[PDB]
Order: C-alpha cells, then structure tokens, then sequence
C-alpha cells in the first residue's frame, strides 16, 4: 500500500488550493472522488500529477516521494503512469491506429513489436469503427473510448482520469463506468474523479470529498 | 545507437515535411536558396584577387580589406533571422501535438531532433545551391575566368550552410522551449 | 412566432445529421434537449448556429431564411444574436472589464457610453465585485458567470449558450440554472440542452429531444 | 460613417502602436531586426546611385565601354532582393498573426470585419516597413561619410521614393499573409 501526508498549495494568487491533505493508497485499489460544486478538485488532480511543485506538504508515492523534483526524472517517471482528460485530447491528422500509436513512438520498440500490442488494445476496448474519418469523424464516446485505450496503451502501472465521461449520456456514462470496471478487472490501481456522484452512488466503492480546500469534507465509504 | 534511429526517423519526418507543404515548401526551399543567393552573392566578390591609378591601387587592397569584412557578418545576422523566423513558424504549428507528447512526458532530444535536422538540412541545401549558382551567372557575365569552383572554399561554401542551420535552430528552440518553460 | 421547416441534416462526408427539423417558437420561450451522447445536438446547435448550409430541408430563420445567406450579411446576423459555450470562452490576459467590453469594442460605441452598460451588466449578473480582474483571480463558477455576462452583453435579441454547468456540481449547477432562469425572467427567448435532464426535469419546460438523427424522438411535453 | 471608419482605422493604428510598444523588448529586438534587414537590403539599391554618380588612357576606352554593361547587373539584382524583403515581411507578419489566434477566433465568434481583422495587422506592417526604410535613407549617408572619410546624402526625390516599398510592403506583404490566414478559415 501507498500513502500521502498533509499537503497544501497556495496558488500564485495565494489561492491555496488545499489547507492540508493526507491519504493512504491501498495498492491496486479503486477510488472515486467527487467534492464541492466548484472546488479545484481539478487542481487537486493536477497536483496529483505533481504538475506543479509540491508547495506545502508531504507525500510518498509508493517507492518515491514527490519531493526533490528531478526534472530529468520527469519523463523517466512521466512514463510511469497514464491519464485521461475529461476533455479527451483527441489527436487529429493521424489514423485511428496511427493516433493510437502515439505512445509507441516514445517507447522506440520495433514497429511490428508494437503492432501486436496495438491490436491487443483495440480488442481490449473491443473497439473498431467509431466514425467516418478514422480519428476525425468518429463516434464521440467511441472516440472517447479510443482515448481510453490510448491511456490503456503501454500497460501503465497505474491509471488516472478526471471527470471521465464528463460529456457522456447517462447510459453512455454507465458504459464508460463499466469500461473502467473492466479496467479494474485488470488488477489496476485506478483512480477516478467526478463533479457529481449520482451514478457513483451505484459505484459501491470508497469515495472522498474535501471541504473546499480543507483536507477532507468526507471519509471513504468503505 | 538507438539515438541513431531517433535521428533517422527525425530525418524521415523532416523529409516528409519537406514534401510537406510541397508547393509551400517549394517556395520555401526557393526562399532558402534565394536568401543564400543574396547571402552568397554578397559573400564572395573577391574578383581581382586609367593606368595612372595603377601605382595608387596598392592601398586600395588595404581599403577593401574591411570594405565588406563586416558586410559578411551583417548578412550572417540576416540569415540567422530568417532561419529563426521559419523555424518558429514550423515550430508554432503542431503545438498541441507537442504538448500531448509532453503530456505523455517527452524527451528534449525527441523535440529537438525533428526540428534541428529540419533546419540544418534546409540551410545546407541553400548553401549547396549557392556553390553552383555562383559560376552559373559568372559565365553568363563572362561574355581570370568567370567561375569559382574552389576546393577548400567550395567545401566551406556549405559548411556554414549547415552550421547556421544548427545555430539558428538552437536559438529558436531555446526561445520556444523556454516559452514552454 | 418563429418556426422551423423540416430541415434534414447531413454532413455525409462525416454522416447525415437528422431526418428533418421543424419547430415553431413563440418569443420569450424556453426549451431543453437531451438524449444519447450520439446526439449531434452539439451539431444541431452548430446548424442553428448556421455553421453550415442547411444540407437538407428548410428552416424559417425568423424573418429571414438561413440558406442562401450573403456571407457579407454573416457578421450582421452574427451581431444580431448572442450565444455561449460549455467551454469557458473567456479571453485571458485582459481585464474582466476588458473581456466584457470586447463585444463593445466590436460595437464601436463611445467608451464612456460603453462603461455604463458594462457596469449595468456587472450588477445584472450580480457581478459588481470587480470590473477588472485577471481570470485566475476569480472562482470557477465566478468564471462561468463571467462568460454568462459576456453573452448578456449587447442585450441581444435572443441567447443560445450550450450545456451549462459543464462541470458545476448540483449546487452550483442548480445555481447557474436559476441564473439562467432569472435571465429568462427578463423576458428572454433562449434555450440550452444537455446530456442530463434530471435537473432539467426539476424545471417545467418543453424539453424536446431526438435520437439518432430522428427529426423528433420526443414530443413537445408542454 | 467615413469618420468612424477612420476612427476605426484610427483606433486600429492606436492598437497597432500599442502592439508596437507591445513586445517593447521583443518588438525592440524585432524592429532592430526590421531596420537591420532593411539596411542589409537597401545597401545594394544604394550602390546603384553610387555607381551612377561615380561617373591614364589605357583603361579609359574600357571605362567608356562599361556603359550600360553592369547596368543590367544591378537592374536585375535589385529586383531579386525585393522578393526576399517580401518574404521576411510575410514571415514576421504571419508569426505575429498566429499569436492570439484564439482571441481572433472568439472575435470571429462574435462577428467581425475583414477590416476589423485586417487593419490591426496591416497598419503594423506598414509601420514596420516605413521605419526600416527611413532608417535606410538615414544610415546611407553615415556609411557614405565613414567611407569618404577615407560621401553623398539622399537626394530629395530619392528619399521620397525610399518609403514606397515600405508602404508597398505594409500594403501587400501583409495582404499576402491575409489569404494564408483567412482562407485557413
């Protein structure tokens, strides 16, 4: 299991996103997060990315502490895990497969060596035929599913995504949730984030909220 | 090693981009050559290298020693300027993709090579065009002979063509990356 | 008062939009829409936005007709009515007043003449807190309200906007909804749609919907 | 009204000037480069007048023969660099224009006018060109002295034409990028 300790970050405008926050990561688990109506839970996420410097606080990301930002170690660890924006970064001008192969270029593995896993993903989401122009004229959720797979690429150690299915229809949202469910069916420590929890209510899993910058507004519903 | 393959694919993509904008790139390589033509055309004019002025002509050489000694630098500055402008323009495109790469976590070299090879090559090509275009017009002028075809100078004719490409790329990359920074 | 005329939709290059489009709107009316995420309801609006030629059928563009419109007149109509987006269309690197007056700057009225209505709107949205600010100072919901006011500017004949509460959780979501409600309280012809009717259900309204390019998969539901 | 269209143009130049003061350090190095490129360019066009006013016996017959000989050698050569001038103008203009495209995007979203778009950049281009060209007519005599110190000023008619291409640049070279940007929409 991993863990984290009380942490806060003033925005440069002083707008301290969190007073403090600590959390123990049960290795391989799944947690759905939703909080205040307008809280910088998005900022909470960017912080989870450590996209900014750690500011105030302590956290031990498994075998690595977030402190001592070694900018060199960034891609050395920016490859460690994967994410998905709620506004999915769909890459145009590439075939669906081509756009799906973006991580591969970073890897530098043999192209045929890549193609196997590449098809493996398309099967993993069972995805094919989203819309008319491969990447371009796809089906949104199917395009979203494609982004999901893009994340699924590289067999990342841990997953993450914020407000996934943010634009989805309720049935589509449920489908995405089940996709994530299967993702956890792969024994993956995968987190989640949400503006609301109406569906996440059905998600019988631990959920947490922060009192608008406080360490927490709620405990995990274990 | 692997970096060799990295540069190789970088060149491959750069060549695609050369074929990229093939009509725009047509005028662009035309611009590269044309900038060189102005730059080379000024760069070499050492020709001799009213007979009452024959004796006085001795100091004319000293006078001319600095006559265009700095004009070369001036053209060099202009060359750096055009290189940076073009590089940034290309660099400006595909910014979102660059972010995505960085979003995945990128390699500084991964960014650099696709551009550094992209620019040094354009520079080298223009400078090569210069070496021939020199005597191309020189002969038409002729009607010492009117054709350079020098050896060490012929070599150096394209040496800067690539050196400037690399340097201007370093400059533009620093600006754009610090902008990312 | 203002109607639509069974216009079919098709970018078959991507795909056919919808079978037909007819609907008669009285002034000051309100509406809503939802359905499966496959809704090109986004595209439906872009069509309403006149983003393209009709691609099938006819629409009674109020007094005018959308098709065969002079692209020269395109700005004039683009001035005729305002809209918003689910994205925060606010322009950073400007005063809040600067972003606001951007439409005014387009208009060309006297600057003092502008400032009065500018303050009026600030108050109108209960946004008299600070006329000039960096976007990042403000709150996320405050940020959205800002764009709301941006649209509110110019006192346009009608407003469109989009799925609001693109992230606003239910308290903020409802708050924004009521904001729009008051916007209509100033007698306003304006309607938006989203992939979630649950809140929209809490409000009595027509709330027509369609599915898979159906001209209407749902009824008036007055 | 034409008066507003001028105020439209007037405020257009006002904003363009702001943008000139804009990037005051970036635009400082940039205007430095603008005048510098002009100077590198204008020197050739200047050497033409240098030869024109430049005018034993062994080479006297050759000097007589040289009439109209190099005349083409410059008559063409000047036209060549004019192309490169247009090229740099377009490059810089496009670079600036690409910045704040999203702002321009929203501007379009509200509405717009090509002039509402054009003037902010067109005035900027005309100004950059005019300034560089004036710097050319200035530095010409300074070089003339630094040389004849071991020299001629700009003739009035010549100084008069010194602004045209600068005006021509700010009228057309931008209009070149104008399609490349607008047709992009």
């Amino acid at each position: 299991m991993i863990r984290f300790e009380q942490v806060g970050k003033r925005y440069p405008n002083g707008h301290v996103g969190l007073h403090e926050v600590s959390f123990r990561v049960h290795r391989g688990e799944i947690l759905f997060v939703t909080g205040h109506s307008g809280a910088g839970k998005s900022t909470l996420l960017r912080l989870i990315l450590a996209m900014e410097r750690p500011t105030s606080g302590k956290l031990l990301l498994g075998g690595q502490d977030l402190g001592r930002i070694t900018t060199a170690q960034i891609p050395f660890l920016r490859r460690q895990i994967g994410v998905v924006f709620q506004n999915h970064q769909l890459l145009t001008d590439r075939t669906v497969a081509d756009n799906i192969a973006l991580p591969l270029q970073i890897l530098g593995m043999p192209k045929p060596e890549i193609a196997k896993r590449v098809a493996s993903a398309l099967e993993r989401v069972n995805l094919k035929e989203k819309g008319e122009a491969l990447p371009s004229d796809l089906s949104t959720g199917q395009q979203q599913r494609v982004g999901i797979a893009r994340a699924i690429v590289h067999q990342p150690a841990l997953l993450l995504a914020d407000e996934p299915t943010g634009n989805l229809d309720p049935r589509l949202a449920s489908e995405i949730m089940g996709v994530f469910e299967d993702i956890n069916r792969l024994g993956t420590t995968v987190l989640i984030a949400s503006h609301d929890l109406a569906l996440i209510a059905r998600m019988r899993h631990r959920m947490l909220t922060l009192q608008r910058g406080r360490i927490i507004a709620d405990r995990e519903d274990e | 090693s692997a970096y060799l393959e990295s540069h190789r694919a970088s060149l491959v993509d750069s060549l695609r981009r050369l074929f990229g904008h093939p009509f725009g790139s047509f005028f662009t390589c035309l611009v590269m050559g044309i900038t060189l033509s102005l730059p080379m055309g000024l760069s070499l004019l050492l020709n001799n290298v009213d007979l009452v002025w024959v004796e006085r002509l001795s100091a004319i050489l000293k006078l001319g020693e600095r006559f265009v000694f700095g004009l070369t630098i001036l053209l060099v500055l202009t060359l750096l300027l055009v290189v940076g402008n073009t590089i940034r323009l290309h660099i400006e495109n595909r910014r979102n993709e660059i972010e995505v790469i960085k979003l995945v976590g990128g390699t500084d070299g991964y960014v650099r090579r696709p551009f550094l090879y992209m620019g040094a090559l354009y520079g080298l090509g223009a400078g090569i065009l210069s070496w021939a275009l020199l005597a191309y017009s020189l002969n038409w002028l002729n009607g010492f002979g009117l054709q350079g075809v020098p050896l060490d100078d012929g070599l150096s004719l394209t040496v800067g063509a690539v050196l400037l490409g690399w340097v201007g790329a370093w400059l533009a990359v620093a600006r754009h990356l610090r902008e990312l920074a």
